[PDB]
């Protein structure tokens, strides 16, 4: 309808799950974006659910460490979600080229990783798929913001009201309640951050299993722990974080406002 | 120790 009118494709940034991401410019405005193109005669019933609902709620989310989306457009079998231009890559491919982070840098990190996850919260949307994968670095400069993206498994909650919302998201940074099938909300997002947490401070993830059953053992149990030496030099109230965070119980378990209140994220 | 490999999306329950 009014894609091809307003904005010029240019060069593949990547490929995905029939979709294609290229930069493109706002002709008129000049602004360059990155248009993720999906082919809609490709798609499954489901599919389309989510590009729907990833749609509707990337709209909500206006945040300096959130993708944000400018434009979602449907023509003859193809639709464009315009998204702010990123050129770091995954938070993934940066913990494997520097296998771990400094106490500091893992700080500044989940610092800006939290305070996206607690603009989506305070905006009723819970994450349920926050990874390595899931977080761009905005350019490939120097302390480059942290950007949460990939919001085709979130969904929305009313205030905290907990329900069974389905089983979504990553095997290894799933929480508890979603392996025990109870109802869930806003905390699954502060377990995955303790993954996040951890795997950036050793740069290997707390549970691991070839064998899924007994990863979600592990999970459901909180079987992870601080081995000697590579945890011997980290500070305690690291790890008190972590624990804050990796807590089974949802209700004790600690929020995105919290989190930041902590005083190994709020002085240094 | 249990190394650092990238994991994909699930929409469902998939017993793997
Ligand atoms: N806003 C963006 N700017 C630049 N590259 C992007 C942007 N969004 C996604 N990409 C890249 O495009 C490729 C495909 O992304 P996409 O299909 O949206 O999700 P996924 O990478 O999870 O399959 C990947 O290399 C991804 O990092």
């Amino acid at each position: 309808t009014r894609f091809t009118e307003e904005y010029q494709l240019f060069e593949e940034l990547g490929k995905g799950a029939f979709s294609v991401v290229r930069r493109c410019v706002k002709v008129l405005a000049g602004q360059e974006y990155a248009a993720k193109i999906i082919n809609t005669k490709k798609l499954s019933a489901r599919d389309h659910q989510k590009l729907e609902r990833e749609a509707r709620i990337c709209r909500l989310l206006k945040h300096p460490n959130i993708v944000r989306l400018h434009d979602s457009i449907s023509e003859e079998g193809h639709h464009y979600l315009i998204f702010d231009l990123v050129t770091g890559g995954e938070l993934f491919e940066d913990i494997v080229a520097r296998e771990y982070y400094s106490e500091a840098d893992a700080s500044h990190c989940i610092q800006q990783i939290l305070e996206a996850v607690l603009h989506c919260h305070q905006m009723g949307v819970v994450h349920r798929d926050l990874k390595p994968e899931n977080l761009l670095l905005a350019s490939k400069l120097k302390g480059a913001a942290v950007k949460l993206a990939d919001f085709g498994l979130a969904i929305e909650v009313e205030g905290e009201q907990q329900a069974w919302f389905g089983f979504a998201g990553t095997p290894g940074y799933l929480s508890p309640e979603v392996l025990r099938k109870d109802p869930y909300g806003k905390p699954v997002d502060l377990w995955a951050c303790g993954v996040i947490l951890y795997i950036l401070l050793v740069g290997y993830p707390p549970f691991w299993d070839e064998d899924q059953h007994r990863l979600y053992k592990q999970i459901k149990a909180g079987a992870y722990d601080f081995p000697s030496p590579e945890w011997d030099t980290v500070t305690p109230e690291a790890k008190d974080l972590i624990n804050k965070m990796l807590t089974i119980n949802p209700s004790k378990r600690i929020t995105a406002a919290e989190a930041l209140k902590h005083p190994w994220i709020s002085h240094r | 120790r249990n190394k650092l490999r990238r994991q994909h999306s699930y929409d469902t329950f998939v017993d793997l």
